[PDB]
């Protein structure tokens, strides 16, 4: 349902990874599938050409944590006026104190070792659960019930 | 322009924070509204300098770059014949297991 | 308004109560000040430090520093902010 | 002898196919195919695998892949087509997107040098293979005026791209 519309219509874009993180461009196509685009190292900037109803979100590059994009998880294109670029400013989210915990300590044990650690089993099962885009979207859609 | 701290005294940690154009005396107030001792009776320290209670706190080295809010900048305080400033430290953390080495 | 965390150590951090009611557990404890019997202090003062930096940043609209964890703390911090559902 | 796969993109009636022609055959005269040539290049036996582009434009994960297969691209426009030179931006976003790079062995080739009327300014085509960071070579298909050129200066991007 989450899908990019088949304008043909063109819109210069600017994505700007101010993240400290390699963010990993998606764009959903005309069939709701995650296609990735070339990454973007932190701190840079890059004049997308992209089209009018094209969705996109980002990621982390290595461990697809979600990021969000103009203080949002999605990015659509308007129309530029008098050929003005539009401008997607990607940013970290505020990961819960768990989740931001998870994510270091997946940084630095090889998941074959996560049952090595002295963690309980309610965490064990949270490590081993590392984000994936399909849940993403789907959780997205039914979010967007009104 | 906000400037993140943490005013501590004994094993008492106060989070709390302050614009960069504030006064050290006004800061005293504000431990005074939490910590029952007046302003006459405070003795504000930036690591072991004693901060005056005319300047501003960025004329004490805080800065919102070097006073993030993810980790704000110790004051130390000492209450009153006063004392000598004295901050006990936070716990240990454990060696590191051998499987996040 | 303030409210007291104290640690297992002994160590009390004075916290605005806004701050504190990020926790989930916290919210529903309180009722003035909160006693924790197995958080030490170095790992109650990082997630003091997670309530600042949840608040400050929760609805900016520019870009947000990364919220640092030592591998020394980061397995003890993770069996707190289970615990306190934050 | 290491082999080099070269692609040659562009718009209908630049001179896609012609430019291959002669650089295979040396023989100027019609259907996407690919063709192979050894040629020796700054003293080098080395072996071309040019792919002229050709028909409709497609989008599909196979043309996508065939094209990923390739190791350096022709940008070819006609200089009496000034659509084909403002084109030449749409075909290295796509050729950047399948390398999934945007440092890829590339080679602005203005054609048809040939004819008296030029829409198309040299100028205007300096200043923009200067944009990209890729060489600009001015050819001819009828009278082979630097077709080798176009060709093998390709090639030495691609070799000077090896890490
Ligand atoms: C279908 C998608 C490509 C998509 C699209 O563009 N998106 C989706 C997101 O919004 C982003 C945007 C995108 O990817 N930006 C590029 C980009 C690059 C790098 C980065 C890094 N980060 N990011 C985010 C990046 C984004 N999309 N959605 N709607 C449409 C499209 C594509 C264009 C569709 C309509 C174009 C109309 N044309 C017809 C007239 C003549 N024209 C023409 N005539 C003949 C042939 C060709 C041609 N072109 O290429 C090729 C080759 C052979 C060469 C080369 C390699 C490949 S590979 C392949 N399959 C090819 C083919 N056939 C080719 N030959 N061209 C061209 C100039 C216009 C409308
Ligand atoms: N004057 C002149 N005409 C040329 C030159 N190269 C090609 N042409 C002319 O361009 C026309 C089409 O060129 P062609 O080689 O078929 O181009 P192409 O890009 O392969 C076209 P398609 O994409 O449809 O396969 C032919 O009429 C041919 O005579 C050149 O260097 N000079
Ligand atoms: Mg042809």
């Amino acid at each position: 349902v989450l899908r990019s519309v088949n304008s043909r219509e063109p819109s210069q874009v600017i994505f700007c990874n101010r993240s400290p993180r390699v963010v990993l461009p998606v764009w959903l196509n005309f069939d709701g599938e995650p296609q990735p685009y070339p990454t973007l190292p932190p701190g840079t900037g890059r004049r997308i050409h992209s089209y009018r109803g094209h969705l996109w979100l980002f990621r982390d590059a290595g461990t697809h944590d979600g990021l969000l994009v103009n203080q949002t998880e999605l990015f659509v294109p308007s129309l530029n006026v008098d050929g003005q670029p539009i401008f997607a400013n990607i940013t970290l989210p505020v990961y819960t104190l768990k989740e931001r915990c998870l994510q270091v300590v997946r940084s630095l044990v090889k998941p074959e070792n996560y049952r090595r650690l002295d963690i309980v089993r309610s965490l064990y099962e949270d490590l081993e659960d590392h984000p994936n885009v399909q849940k993403d979207l789907e959780r997205l859609t039914q979010e967007r019930i009104a | 322009m906000d400037v993140f701290l943490m005013i501590r005294r004994h094993k008492t940690t106060i989070f709390t924070d302050a614009k960069e154009s504030s006064t050290v005396f006004e800061l005293k107030r504000i431990v005074e509204g939490i910590l029952k001792r007046p302003p006459d009776e405070q003795r504000l320290y930036k690591d072991d300098q004693l901060l005056d209670d005319g300047k501003t706190l960025g004329e004490c080295g805080f800065t919102s770059q070097t006073a993030r809010p993810q980790a704000p900048a110790t004051v130390g305080l000492a209450f009153r014949t006063f004392e000598a400033l004295c901050i006990e430290p936070f716990s240990s953390p454990p060696e590191l297991p051998d499987v996040m080495k | 308004m303030y409210v007291k965390l104290i640690s297992s150590d002994g160590h009390e951090f004075i916290v605005k109560r806004e701050h504190a009611l990020t926790s989930g557990t916290i919210k529903a404890m309180l009722t003035n000040e909160v006693n924790f019997r197995e958080i030490p202090s170095h790992v109650l003062s990082k997630v003091c430090m997670y309530f600042t930096y949840k608040v400050r940043y929760t609805n900016s609209s520019t870009e947000i520093p990364e919220f640092p964890i030592a591998p020394e703390i980061a397995l003890e911090l993770l069996m707190a902010a289970n615990f306190l559902d934050c | 002898m290491t082999e080099y796969k070269l692609v040659v993109v562009g718009a209908r009636g630049v001179g896609k196919s012609a430019l291959t022609i002669q650089l295979i055959q040396n023989h100027f005269v019609t259907i996407e195919d690919s063709y192979r040539k050894q040629v020796v290049i700054d003293g080098e036996t080395c072996l071309l695998d040019i792919l002229d582009t050709a028909g409709q434009e497609e989008y599909s994960a196979m043309r996508d892949q065939y094209m990923r297969t390739g190791e350096g691209f022709l940008c070819v426009f006609a200089i009496n087509n000034t659509k084909s030179f403002e084109d030449i931006h749409h075909y290295r976003e796509q050729i950047k997107r399948v390398k999934d790079s945007e440092d890829v062995p590339m080679v602005l080739v203005g054609n048809k040098c040939d004819l008296p009327s030029r829409t198309v300014d040299t100028k205007q085509a300096q200043d923009l293979a200067r944009s990209y960071g890729i060489p600009f070579i001015e050819t001819s298909a009828k009278t082979r005026q630097g077709v080798d050129d176009a060709f093998y200066t390709l090639v030495r991007e691609i070799r000077k791209h090896k890490e």
